[PDB]
């Protein structure tokens, strides 16, 4: 999916998949994969400390008459990633009910020992993980597309700031007439 | 719109696009014991947060012929998180609960479900002159289902929707806090208990407080409605829990 | 005729400024403005007319 | 404020987190509709209960001015203290910042980019290998010159040319400190721009892109002592830092490497690094797997 | 007298009547967390009661050529009751404490321990160029302990007394706090210490904020004083404790 | 807007001062604190509650 507009579809449907989870991902805003190359992870990448809290918006794209409701959730560090909702839910979450307002917003307080994290992320500046479930699954009436797909914007919160300037990684070359 | 809700408890927040209202108690909103009614001398502990935040249980199916369900009350959540340890820590406990069921479906669909909160719901044995288990009672998460005719069996619930597991009408169970899922204008239920016994605390192992009820009364109905998916999920959240009498943990 | 201002804050929570005089005839010459500190994220994040009061639904 | 001047006042703070509390209402500050284009302003204490937080940290270090305001490196050259080529006896370019990566995709974060700079040149010599090693030659002294466009080019290291009797130049000797003098805002338009989704002829041909807007001249540089018994060899780097900046219409960073100076060109490069499944969360906390 | 003394917190009480004084931190009581000292921005629980008591470990036998012993802090405290479940269930923790440790003998019998609480006490390995275990370095509640000669062993650590598995001279461990349980005089030692660590709060199973060491500096000694048993027993009593970060429960 | 403080005593028992003026603007950039003398041995050395008269006996 790596040159694909799938990259950004998160895969959701009708039926029962209940035991199967939507979706799950590191918090390292400057560092995976998920978000290096956000318009929040290029910024971050210019820097090498950072702090504060992350909004994360889900939008629904499925047809109107599509309903359903997902537990979005977040663990602080310490343990591993929920491996089920049970587990999931007994950290910071919120319960998304699909309706007319399409979007839903997770956003990620920021709870760590020190004041700032490194960009360049390691285990002792962990920030744990965001994973989300079927909380109802997805029903649908008849003569309307059983699977759609929920789309992930990310962005800063007014308590985020950065420090000490560095170069990116992402940008070089190997001679001159650049 | 008043269909629009969010609610906030702890490090949890609940959110529909299609409410009711929401029910409170008997009009009594939680509260924490008073001096002036408290026995238990002890210092409580009032771990607030960690506590008092929303839970899930596991989720079930409706399917067209569902009887319904229930679910004993301080027992149930006894092993989620910090409100369970400190259940099994404590002698004595005291708590209110928000209550959340969750059931949406579509335009199409069609079916209603009568969500009670049944304050000492006893209940009667299957074999009349026998008496009833915990296990009959009770299973933690998961729930009880009740049945569509008699049952049998030495200890288990005399389930028959029909008389509720407590010898009533069970088309009697409104005179008990609770909201319907009509599926056609509404996609979930909130009810808010106060503490309700006739003690200041109690153990919260020994004695349901309150017995939930998820019973449906118009069956789930469809057509070529490639739904036939249709789960309910119950989430609940402890309000003002408080604790007395500390000592080692019980026994499983 | 000279201008004093203060010193970012370091490793602490009146010595705490500097002083400076302009030598050349040009702006081009001066330092750089390392203590203006504005902000308006709002051009970017919320460039919508009609303010959404957001706690509201946003539709409707 | 006025930005041109080297002072000015005020903590960039960013927000405390109020303290919040259990809710039960209709406020629904977690459900926003992004079709409108908006990006929501939820804070953690409109999702969870938050204790309150005096919160001291700034962005002071993440301001234009201090995020552009450090010397780069935007070019370098070599030429000869003696050779059989005329050419190779003295440096030459032309005036940008479109061939060092770094500095060109600083800039590119913004359409638009108005500022003086403050040019910093760094000259280093060596001596050429040879079979033959051993002479004596005093300290060199080069001299910079500036050609803004129009002005007569110089054909040789020894053009009249390099009179400069109004170009404005530079000499300098080995051993002191790097040269270096501020320019102000020199274009023709109200602010440099870095983009041009445009053409230099009207009737929609010609060169298309950043460099017809360019035009800022170039610049020359030679030894003074002319001549050295063995061959040497000088390299000059010319350091930008911009000052007193602003910067209007921000755009994506950008993602593919640049292929060249005077395009945008790209090959098709990857969103971002592949990981297993939509699910993957390495597991860190085991007794060490 | 003033070697009378009584100290209560929670649902438990110390008693003594050969105390000697109380030595608290660098002079600092604990205190809670400030809003201008905090960054963690979640409501934090604090159990109070049934968190900040005193919890006891499990004894040890001083014996006439016993070098030492040592514990490592907020873990060792990780099984006792509910400090030890909010530690599970939290990212964050943070609490001071009250070390009271209890040691008595007879007018006849003599004896010098000196009692220590050590910030940071980063210990070295007996292999020089290999690396301590967790092991190595605490086992909970029971305590490891000082040798009276050089230890080899990949991932232990080198501990001879002589040097306090720091690398310093042990008779300098003075310059932190602490007091002496010297047999003829006294036969307890209570050290208050307040939270210390360069950020405002921390995890409580990856870093040991501080050690707790018990060194005989003059021998046990006596007679035909039909008491050779002489037990040492370690008793503490967390305060303020204070937690962030709620999830799941970490693994064991 | 300079800064004018004493100078430490030197080999004798108003040209006893110097002054001082900050050309950074940063506080990182300032010279170090070599003149301020503060000190509390308490902390260390009498850490005990219940104040020690000690011209007293101490224990009884
Ligand atoms: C064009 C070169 C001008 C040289 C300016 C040097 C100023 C020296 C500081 C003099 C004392 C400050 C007077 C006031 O204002
Ligand atoms: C940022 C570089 C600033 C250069 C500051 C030099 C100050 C020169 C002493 C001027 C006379 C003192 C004026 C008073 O105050
Ligand atoms: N002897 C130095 C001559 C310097 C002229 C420099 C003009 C620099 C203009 C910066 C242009 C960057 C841009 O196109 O955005």
């Amino acid at each position: 999916n790596l040159e694909t507009m799938d990259i950004y579809r998160i895969p959701v449907q009708s039926g029962n998949h209940q035991s199967s989870q939507v979706f799950g991902f590191q918090v390292q805003p400057g560092l995976d994969g998920v978000f290096k190359h956000t318009l929040l992870g290029e910024i971050l990448n210019y820097y090498a400390h950072w702090s504060g809290s992350i909004k994360l918006t889900f939008v629904f794209c499925g047809s109107a008459m599509a309903t359903g409701k997902f537990l979005l959730a977040y663990a602080p560090p310490g343990a591993n990633a929920p491996k089920s909702r049970k587990d999931a839910m007994l950290g910071t979450h919120i319960i998304w009910d699909v309706g007319l307002q399409s979007s839903c917003v997770l956003c990620i307080p920021w709870i760590s020992q020190t004041h700032y994290r490194l960009v360049q992320q390691d285990e002792y500046t962990s920030a744990g993980n965001v994973t989300c479930w079927y909380q109802t699954g997805i029903v649908v009436p008849a003569g309307t597309p059983t699977s759609c797909s929920i789309m992930c914007f990310v962005s800063a919160c007014n308590d985020f700031s950065v420090r000490l300037l560095k170069d990116t990684p992402f940008i070089q070359q190997a001679a001159l007439l650049q | 719109s008043d269909r629009v809700r969010s609610i906030t408890l702890g490090n949890s927040t609940i959110t529909t696009q299609e409410s009711a209202n929401v029910v409170v108690g008997y009009g009594r909103w939680p509260e924490y014991l008073r001096d002036d009614e408290a026995t238990a001398e002890d210092q409580p502990t009032q771990p607030d947060v960690a506590t008092c935040r929303f839970y899930t249980l596991e989720s079930v199916t409706w399917e067209k012929d569902s009887p319904g369900w229930w679910w004993k009350f301080p027992d149930a959540l006894k092993d989620m998180g910090l409100f369970g340890q400190n259940m099994y820590y404590h002698y004595l406990g005291r708590a209110g609960y928000t209550i959340h069921v969750q059931c949406n479906a579509s335009k199409f669909h069609q079916g209603c479900l009568l969500v009670v909160c049944v304050p000492e719901a006893e209940m009667g044995c299957s074999t009349v002159d026998g008496t009833v288990n915990e296990h009959g009672l009770s299973e933690g998460e998961t729930a009880k289902k009740f049945s569509a005719t008699g049952t049998n069996g030495t200890n288990t619930v005399q389930s028959i929707v029909t008389n509720a597991g407590m010898g009533v009408g069970v088309g009697n169970l409104t005179i008990f806090p609770h909201q319907w899922i009509n599926l056609r204008t509404n996609n979930c239920a909130t009810i808010v208990m106060p503490y309700i016994n006739n003690v200041p605390m109690d153990n919260m192992f020994r004695h349901h407080n309150f017995t939930l009820m998820i019973i449906p009364f118009v069956p789930l109905n469809y057509s070529s409605d490639f739904s036939t998916y249709v789960p309910i999920t119950v989430t609940v959240a402890p309000m003002c829990a408080e604790y007395n009498g500390l000592r080692l943990s019980t026994a499983l | 005729g000279a201008q004093v201002s203060t010193q970012k804050t370091g490793a602490h929570e009146s010595i705490i400024h500097y002083t400076n005089i302009n030598y050349y005839k040009d702006a081009a010459s001066n330092s750089a403005n390392r203590q203006d500190f504005t902000q308006d994220p709002g051009k970017f994040t919320e460039p919508v007319k009609d303010i959404m009061v957001k706690s509201l639904p946003a539709l409707n | 404020g006025d930005v041109v001047e080297a002072v000015e006042n005020a903590v960039a703070r960013v927000a405390d987190t109020i303290g919040s509390g259990p809710s039960n209402s209709q406020a629904v500050p977690a459900l926003t509709a992004v079709e409108t284009g908006h990006t929501s302003q939820v804070t953690p204490s409109d999702t969870v209960q938050t204790r309150h937080v005096k919160n001291y940290h700034s962005r002071s270090e993440s301001s234009i001015e201090n995020f552009l305001s450090r010397s780069a490196c935007v070019y370098m050259g070599e030429y000869h203290t003696t050779n059989s080529d005329q050419t190779k006896l003295f440096a030459s370019w032309t005036i940008s910042a479109r061939r060092m990566v770094q500095m060109r995709r600083k800039l590119e974060i913004f359409t638009y980019v108005r500022f003086d700079v403050e040019v910093t040149f760094v000259i280093t010599s060596k001596q050429d290998q040879g079979t033959q090693l051993g002479q004596d030659m005093p300290p060199l002294t080069h001299q910079i010159m500036y050609i803004p466009p129009g002005g007569p080019i110089p054909k040789s290291v020894t053009d009249y040319t390099w009179q400069t009797s109004t170009n404005p130049s530079i000499f300098w000797t080995e051993g002191n400190a790097p040269p270096r003098m501020s320019i102000p805002f020199i274009s023709i338009g109200n602010a440099y721009s870095n983009f041009y989704d445009g053409w230099s002829h009207f009737s929609q041909n010609g060169v298309y892109g950043y460099n017809t807007l360019n035009h800022m001249g170039q610049i020359y540089v030679r030894h003074v002592n002319g001549s050295s018994p063995l061959p040497m060899t000088s390299t000059v780097r010319m350091y930008f830092k911009p000052k007193h900046v602003k910067a209007w219409v921000p755009r994506p960073p950008r993602l593919c490497q640049y292929k060249n100076a005077s395009t945008v060109n790209f090959s098709p490069t990857d969103i971002t690094d592949k990981r297993n499944s939509i699910t993957y969360i390495p597991d860190t906390v085991k007794p060490d797997v």
